[PDB]
C-alpha cells in the first residue's frame, strides 16, 4: 500500500497563490501523480497530472494558471496555483495512478479562496 | 476452424454490447508469453481505449493492453501497470507485439518493428490458466460489466500469442509477414463467438 | 457514346449557371454502390464546396460529396452527412474512392489509395433508381436552384461508379490505372450534356 | 428529431463572463455543434462550432474571448464568453448540424450585456 | 543568327540602362501562344520585378510576367492581370512555362512541371503583332519609360515561345530537355541587341 | 470601370476603433484590394491589403492594430482599426488592384483621431 | 573467456547496487587510447547518466564518459571535462567512438558515424594502467560509492577499446560491423563479474 | 586554481533588477558558468546556467525573469534579475563546472530585497 | 613539395599565435582567379572568423573570405566587401568555390555544388603578385598583428587556386574529386610554414 | 567616401519614442546598416543593424524596443527607439559597413532622455 501524505491547505484570499505538496512512501519512478478537486455539490474533477517521463496535463479551467512538479529523490510532488479565485475554492483529492479501472486517493485537503 | 487471412473484425459504432469473445485450449499456467496484434483506429486523439482484454476470475486485469490520450500505452500485468509514452500519435494502421517472462520480470514492446527500450514488472508473478480473452469491451468483471467509454471502434486482426517469449529475429519476421507457428492463439485457426453489431471484412492494411 | 480517355472538364470561372449533367442507364434501385474520381482546384482554403450531386425528386441529397472548410469531405447519403477530417489541406489533384453497402451500412473512403477507418451511416436504407447526376452545381432541387457559393471551379474528371462494393485490391487497381469495366457510370463509355461555360481539356494530372 | 435545449442566459453587465450550454436528446457523438447571434436588424451569424473530432472553429470577432467545449457522456455542449461587452449583445441560436443544405436551430435565448 | 545553347544573359546590378531587346518574325497577330523560360535571382524577398516584357505602341503591358513580393505571380494580358500565389519562395532557378488562348480565355501556369488550376482570362481579345520584347527593364512606353525599382538582378536564359497551347506531354518534355522547334522566338536561332551592362555566361542551372 | 463608393469615417478620439468599409459595382473574386492614407505633406502611404486568397498584408507601423476582411458575397471590403491615435489621422484612399502600373483609387474619406 | 556476439547487458531497475565489473590485462599505463561501445536508454530528457567509468585509486574520474541533460556528453579524463552539446536528443540506440591521444592532446568523438569536431584536453598527461571497469554505476571511489542519481537504466553491448588513435577509415569499418582487432578490451574475449540485478539477453539494435 | 570574483550584490526593495557580475582569472572559452542560490534553512539550489555554446538553462522558479550573459574577451559572466521579490531574497553563490562530481564555488554574495 | 593528400590542417585550441603560411610561385598580377577549399568548424554560431587571408604590402585585405555570425560569408577584395546571406547554418564539414574576374567584375561562389546568384564587385582593379597567404589568422598588416578573436578553431584542407574563372563544368568536377592541375597553388605540391599549436591530421570528410 | 548624414535626436523624457534617421550620398543596395551607442565611460557598444537583404540584429538589452529600417529609394536608414529610459541615455553613433576591420562611422548625436 501506497501512504500518501498531502500538505499545504488552508485559508486564502482571491489573488493569492499557494504551493501544496505531497509525499509518498514509496518509490514515485514509474507512477505518475494528479490532482483531483471537488466542488460543493458536483463530483471529483481532474486538474492536473504529470506523468514520469516529465510530460504534464492540465485541466481546462485552470489552463495557464497552476503547474505540477515532482521529484524522484524524496518521492514527492507539488502543485502550485497562482491567481487564486473563490470559484477555484473547493475540496481537493491526490492522486496516485494504478490500473487504468483503480486509482488511490489521499485524504484531500480544503482550500478555500474567499474575496 | 476457421482461417482469417486477410480478414478482420470491425467494430463501426460505439456501444457497451458489441464485443468478440475468443477461446484458447490453455491448460498449463503461464510463466512467460508474447502477443502479436494488428489494429486501426481514430479515436486516439479523443479518449482512451482497450484493445485486448485477457480476465481471469480473480482478476478483471490479468493482462491488459490500453491507450491513454496523451500519456501513450499501458501494459498492465496482475493489476499493475507500466507505461510507453508518444508525444503525438499517428493516423494509420498500426502492428504490435509484447513480451512478458515471469522468470526475471522483463517486458517487450514493438511498434511497427522499432523496439522500445525494456523495463521490469512484477517478477516471479504466475497468470491464471483458465481465462476469458475480449475484443471491443474493456472487462471490470469475468465477461461482463463493460464501460462505453472504453469500448474500441475500428478494425482489429491478425491476433496471436504464444507462450514463450520470442527472439528479435521472429518478431521482425512476424513484421515482415513470413510462415510462424501460434501456439495459444492461432489467427489461421481461431475460434471465436460475437456479440452485438461486429463484421468481418477484407483488411485494409496490406 | 463517347471516350474521355486523358481529357476532363474544365470549369474555369465562379458561376451559378455552368453544369455538366450525366445519364445512367440504371434501372434497378441501389442497394451497395461506390464512386470514384478525380479533381483539382484551390477552392479548398477559401470556401467549401460540393463535388458530385445525385439527386432524386424525393431528395436532394440522395448522395453528396462535400467539401467544408477547415472541418474536411462530408459524405451524405439519405440527407444524412458522415465527416472525414483533414487537419491541413495540400495543393495538388486529388483522387478519391468512396463506396457504401445497405445491407450492413458500412462506409469507406478512400484518397491517394491510403484508407481511412471505416464507420457506420443510414443502414437498412434504399436509395431510388431514377435521379439526376450533376458535376459543378450543387443540387437543392431535382435538377435547379443552385447556388453560386457552392459551386465548383477547377477541373474533374475520372468519373466512376459500380453498384457494389470494391475490395481494397480493386481500390488499389483503379488507382494504379489498370484495366476496369464500371456498371453504371463508365468514363470510356459515358454520356453527357453541358450547359454554361464548360469546357473540354487534356487531363493535368498524371 | 432532436430535441435540442439551451440554457444560461439573462442580464450581465460589461467585463463578465457567462458560460452557457445546450443539451439534446441523442448522442452527440458524429454531428458537430455550434452557435449563431443575431444582432437587433441583422441576420444570424456564426460564431463558433467544434467538430466531433475536437477541432474548434471561433468567429472573428470573439476570437481569442469566447471558448467552446462538448461532452458525449451527457450529450451536452458548452460555450464560455470572457469580457462580455455591449455590442456582443444579440440573440443567441443553437445549432445541430446536418446535411449541408439543412441545419437544426434552438429556440434561442437573449443574453443583453450593458455597461 | 545565334545558338546560345547552354548561355545565359546577366545583369549583376540594379540599373535604368541596362537592358536586352529581341526580335521576331512575327507578322500575324496571335490568338493564342505559350512562352516558356528560366531564371535565376533572389530579390523575390525583398521587391516586386518584372520578367519578360512584351509592349505594344498601344499597350505598354499587351503582355507582362511580373514577380509581386508577398503575392506571387502575376500573369498580365491586355492590361488585366491575374494571380498565382505562393506561400513562400525558395531560392535556386526556377524553370516556367504559361500559355493563353483567345478562343476560349483558359490560362495555364507551370512551375518545375508541376502545373497550376486552370482560370479565365480576357476571353474573345487579339494581340498585336508588331511589337517590342525586352528582358531585363519593365516597358511603361514603347522601348522607354523603364523604372530602377522594376528592374531584375540576375540571370536568364532558355527563352522561348510559340504561338499556340501546348499539351502536357509536350510541357513535360521541354522541362526534360529533349528536342523542340519553337516557332515565333527559337533560343537556338535568336537574334538580339544589348544596351547597358549585361554579359553573356554559362548557364548554372543544370 | 469599377464604381467603388466607400464610408465609415468622421471625427473620432485617440483610444477609439472605427470599421470603415468600401463596396464596388463589379465581383471582386480575383481582384485585390488594399487602403492607402497619405498625412499631410507626404504622399500616399500603404496601410494593409488582402489578396483573393485571403492572404493579408499590413503597414508596418499600424502592425498588430489594423484589420482588414472581404466578402464575396455583396463585393465589399472591410477595415477595422483599433486603438486609433492622432498621429494616425490622415486622408485615406480605396484601392482596386489592376495591371502593375495602373490602378483604381477612391475619392478618399478624412478621419481626424484628436486626443 | 566469452564471446557477448549478439547480447548485451540489460540494467532494468533504478539501483545503487547493481552493476558490472570488467578486467583488462593492460600492464603498461597509456599514452593513448580508443573507446566504442553501443548502448540504448531513454533517461536522456530526465536526468544526467554515466556511461563507461574507469577509475583509479588516485583518480575516481580517469575516464569517463557521461550525459548532462540539456547540456550533451561530457568526455572527461584527469578530473577535466569537455563537451559536446547536441540540441535536441532523439530515442533510439546508439553507437559511439571516442578516441585520445597524449602525445598532442587532441580528442575525436564518432556518433553514428559522423565525426564531431576536434578539440584539445590535458596534454601530457599519462593514464595509469591499473584501474577499476564499470558499466551501470559512476564512481566516486575505487570501485565504491555509487549514486543512484548518476546510475544508468537500460541496455549496454559491444564494448571495446584498443590503447592506439584509430583512422577514420578504421572507424567506419568497426560501425559496419566489419571484423577487427581489439587489443585491450575485447568484447568476443570479455571478462566480466556481475552484482546486483543484471541480465543478459540478446541484443535489442541491428 | 581558479581565482573567482564575483560582484553586485546589496539591499534592494521589492520590484527592482540588479545586475551582479562574476570575472574569473582564467579563460572561460570552454568551461560553463552558473549561479546557486541558498534561501535560510534549505540547501544551494540552482537558478541558472549557460553553456561554452551559449546555450542557456534557467531555474522554474525564476523562468522568463532572470537572464545570464557571457564574455570570453574579459573572461567574466553576467546575471541580470528583474521584478525581485522578498522571496527571491538569499544567499548567491557563483558557479564554475569542472568534472561532473567536482566543480569551483564562489564566496557568494547576500541580495536581502525587502518589500 | 609534399602531398597533402588525405591529410589536413588542425587548430585546437583559440589563439593569436598559431598559423599557417602558404608560399607561390606567382610572379605576375593577377586579373581573374578562382579559389577552393574544404574547412570544417563550430564557432559558427558563436563569433565570426577569417578563413583564408591573401595580404600585400599595401592592402592587409587584398583577398578575404570572412564569416559573420547572422550575416554570413563575406568575400572581400580591395578592400570592398560583397556578403552572401544565410539564414541558418548546418554543423558540418563545408567545401567552398569562389572566382573573380577583373575585365567584367563577377562574382562567382559555390557552397557544396550549389551556385549562388552572380555579382559586381570592384570592376577594372587588379591583384598585386607578391603577397602573403595565411591560414588560421586574420591579417591586419603584412604577416602580423593578429586579432584573438578573428582565430579559427577546427580543421582546414584541400587548398586550391587557379588564375582564371572556371566553368560549372570544371567544379561540379572539383566537388566531385575527380582530377584537376591548379596553377597557382597544389595542394598535392604544397610549400608551407608552421606556426605555435598546428598539427597535421588525417581528414575527417570523406 | 559616403557622406553620411543623421539627424532625429535631442531632449526627451522617459516614457517616449523618437524615430532619429540617417541618410547617405550613395546607393545603400548592397552595404548594411547599424547604430552604436557609447555611455559616459564606457566605449562604443552595438545596438542594431539591417541587412541588405532584410534580416534585422538588435542588442539584447534594447531587444524588442528598437527597430531599424531601409529604403533604398532615397538611400536612408531608420531606427525608432520605443519607451525610452534614462539609462539608455548616450551618444548615439552612424554606421556604415565597409571590410570587416574597417567600417564608417557618423559624427554622432546626443540623445539624453531624462526622468
Amino acid at each position: 500500500e501506497v501512504q500518501l501524505v498531502e500538505s499545504g491547505g488552508g485559508l486564502v484570499q482571491a489573488g493569492e497563490s499557494l504551493r501544496l505538496s505531497c509525499a509518498a512512501s514509496t518509490s514515485i519512478f514509474d507512477r505518475l501523480m494528479g490532482w483531483y478537486r471537488q466542488a460543493p455539490g458536483k463530483q471529483r474533477e481532474l486538474a492536473a497530472f504529470i506523468t514520469p517521463s516529465g510530460r504534464t496535463t492540465y485541466a481546462d479551467s485552470v489552463k495557464g494558471r497552476f503547474t505540477i512538479s515532482r521529484d524522484n529523490s524524496v518521492n514527492t510532488v507539488y502543485l502550485q496555483m497562482d491567481s487564486l479565485k473563490p470559484e477555484d475554492t473547493a475540496i481537493y483529492f491526490c492522486y496516485y495512478r494504478l490500473n487504468p479501472d483503480q486509482n488511490y486517493w489521499g485524504q484531500g485537503t480544503q482550500v478555500t479562496v474567499s474575496s | 476452424q476457421t482461417d482469417m487471412s486477410r480478414k478482420a473484425f470491425v467494430f463501426p459504432k460505439e456501444s457497451d454490447t458489441s464485443y468478440v469473445s475468443l477461446k484458447a485450449p490453455l491448460t498449463k499456467p503461464l510463466k512467460a508469453f508474447t502477443v502479436c496484434l494488428h489494429f486501426y483506429t481514430e479515436l486516439s486523439s479523443t479518449r482512451g481505449y482497450s484493445i485486448f482484454s485477457y480476465a481471469t476470475k480473480r482478476q478483471d486485469n490479468e493482462i491488459l493492453i490500453f491507450w491513454s490520450k496523451d500519456i501513450g500505452y499501458s501494459f498492465t500485468v496482475g493489476g499493475s501497470e507500466i507505461l510507453f509514452e508518444v508525444p503525438e500519435v499517428t493516423v494509420a494502421p498500426v502492428h504490435i507485439c509484447t513480451s512478458w517472462e515471469s522468470a526475471s520480470g522483463i517486458v517487450e514492446f514493438w511498434v511497427d518493428g522499432k523496439p522500445r527500450v525494456r523495463k521490469s514488472l512484477k517478477k516471479g508473478y504466475t497468470v491464471g490458466a483458465e481465462a476469458s480473452i475480449i475484443l471491443g469491451q474493456e472487462q471490470d468483471s469475468f465477461g461482463g460489466n463493460f464501460e462505453g467509454s472504453q469500448s474500441l471502434v475500428g478494425d482489429i486482426g491478425n491476433v496471436n500469442m504464444w507462450d514463450f517469449v520470442l527472439s528479435p529475429d521472429e518478431i521482425n519476421t512476424i513484421y515482415l509477414g513470413g510462415p510462424f507457428s501460434p501456439n495459444v492463439l492461432n489467427w489461421r485457426a481461431l475460434k471465436y463467438e460475437v456479440q452485438g453489431e461486429v463484421f468481418t471484412k477484407p483488411q485494409l492494411w496490406p
